[PDB]
């Protein structure tokens, strides 16, 4: 081919393959293309510059002259076909004056958020409401004495963190201004927090999971409880020895890199960020502890019109009106200090705003108690997914497969054995038979339009393997249900 | 636009 | 800056 097209480089044509896809740019001085992992440049970095400016002219060039800041409120503040359109949220402009006026929405009702003084004061008015079965309203715990989860000592930042996943570990980084994601080095994340006076943009990462760092997640877990509920920990137990030869006797071994790895989140925010509302993947709850700064929440209840307002509000293509001001009033607001956490069961949409620089340790999970809440979410990203275009990052790891394994691995079991015992489940076993009914209808959906227009990509669960789980399902449901007409 | 919790599948 | 995808 021919030799302007060579990298870079890395001398090469083609880049052997975080990813380079097949992707280049030009040195608008030694006019040479380099691969983008060859340029030098970290991701976030590909659409800032006017000018590059490649390693072998920089001495003599200057460093990459970036664009200019021609439009603030706009995310493609660096065009100027934008200035005259309007004030997006939330661009630097929006931010900016929000940060004045946010203090106006209402604090919430206490049938939308209880705020405890202490893991324990938590444990009561958690069991009074019904424990996690019934799980509806958000938890605020003023102080972590008795949640009985592990977190790091104060004094504890950034620098650890870097120096535990090492410099190089690159992470989802939000451009805030931009709203948009790009990956970035923890060790350039780290100069950019570090300098508190020069900012030109804004960055916010919510996407450090380390629960496969064996230095990491010893220092900070969930409470004991969202891990004693939480449904990938109970198909995925961290076991050893014969416990774990036992589980691989059982054919009940799950492959740890098919394994939704999102219970055990890094944060950290520069001063102005906000992340726009979203209800989080898979419906999932969280768990959000802040170790260091301050956050505030803007919340709004799991409700069919708050859905359906979202729903609508995150399909249309207007960009220009925060959320806040269609919900009739929904959104409410909570700040979160310093050592406080947040406890946040399915369905609630969230946006928050980072009055000051701060660091945060939270993580998702699924568990029953919250199964057609998680559903109904589910339902609202198919249903968005369907006029917008996203990437599958943004979207709870593996769903589906998760809950083919806990019907086989779980619950599959416990039906069988009352139906060669006694048994009617709704004895000492109800939950357990309601969550099998919501699951199997869900299931049934699924392997139906699986059926009526074909399988994903390659991989990983196959048609007929599908099938023979719902084969198993339907017969101990439907034989389940005619011991529920004795007893 | 594509700012919220990001996690590969992995 | 000027870039590309193949
Ligand atoms: O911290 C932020 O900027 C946003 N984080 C979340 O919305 C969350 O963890 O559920
Ligand atoms: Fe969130
Ligand atoms: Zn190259
Ligand atoms: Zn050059």
């Amino acid at each position: 081919p021919k030799e302007s097209d060579r990298c870079g480089g890395c001398g090469k044509f083609t880049h052997e393959d975080k990813k380079n896809d097949f992707q280049w740019i030009g040195c608008d001085s030694c006019q040479t293309w380099y691969h983008f992992l060859c340029s030098g440049l970290e991701q976030f970095e590909y659409y800032l510059y006017e000018k590059f400016f490649c390693p072998k002219c920089v001495p003599h060039t200057g460093h990459s002259i970036r664009y200019k800041v021609v439009a603030p409120h706009r995310y493609r503040w660096y065009s100027p076909n934008e200035k005259h359109l309007g004030i997006e949220v939330g661009s630097k402009t929006w931010i900016e004056d929000f940060i004045t006026r946010e203090n106006t929405v209402p604090s919430p009702t206490d049938d939308e958020v209880c705020i405890v003084e202490d893991g324990y004061e938590f444990r009561r008015e958690f069991e009074k409401l019904g424990g996690a079965d019934n799980w509806g309203k958000v938890f605020m715990v003023k102080d972590m004495d008795g949640l009985n989860m592990t977190m790091p000592k104060p004094g504890f930042d950034l620098e650890d963190v870097v120096k535990i996943m090492g410099s190089d570990y690159e992470v989802d980084t939000i451009d805030v201004y931009n709203q948009s994601t790009y990956s970035m080095k923890l060790d350039t994340f780290r100069k950019l927090f570090r300098d508190t006076k020069n900012r030109p943009l804004l960055y916010n990462f919510l996407s450090l999971e380390f629960s496969d760092n064996n230095e990491m997640k010893e220092i900070a877990k969930p409470p004991r409880f969202v891990q004693e509920i939480s449904m990938v920990n109970r198909l995925w137990p961290d076991v050893s020895g014969a416990e774990y030869i036992k589980l691989l006797q059982r054919e009940e071994y799950l492959p740890e890199d098919q394994r939704p790895k999102v219970e055990q989140f890094c944060l950290a925010g520069m001063a102005g960020s906000y992340t726009d509302f979203h209800v989080d993947f898979g419906g999932s709850s969280v768990y959000y502890h802040i170790l260091k700064g301050e956050k505030i929440f803007y919340i709004a209840a799991p409700t069919e019109q708050n859905f359906a307002a979202y729903q609508a509000h995150e399909t249309s293509p207007d960009t220009t009106t925060w959320f806040g001001d269609i919900a009739n009033g929904a959104v409410k607001r909570v700040v979160i200090k310093e050592g406080q956490t947040l406890l946040i069961p399915a369905g609630w949409i969230h946006a928050v705003l980072t009055p000051v620089d701060s660091l945060v340790f939270g993580g998702n999970f699924l568990h029953l108690g919250n199964l057609e809440m998680q559903m109904r979410v589910y339902h609202l990203e198919n249903a968005i997914r369907k006029e917008i275009r996203s990437e599958e990052k943004f979207y709870f790891p593996n769903f589906e497969l998760l809950h083919w394994m806990y019907m086989r691995n779980v619950l599959l079991e416990k039906i069988t054995e009352a139906n060669q015992e006694g048994s009617d489940m709704r004895e000492q076993e109800k939950n357990i038979w309601t969550a099998s009914q919501i699951m199997k209808a869900e299931m049934e959906r699924w392997m139906d339009r699986e059926l009526r227009l074909g399988p994903e990509k390659n991989a990983i669960l196959p048609t007929d393997d599908k099938n023979k789980i719902m084969i198993s399902v339907r017969k101990q449901i439907e034989i389940q249900t005619k011991i529920q007409n004795a007893k | 636009k594509a700012a919220r919790k990001s996690a590969p599948a992995s």
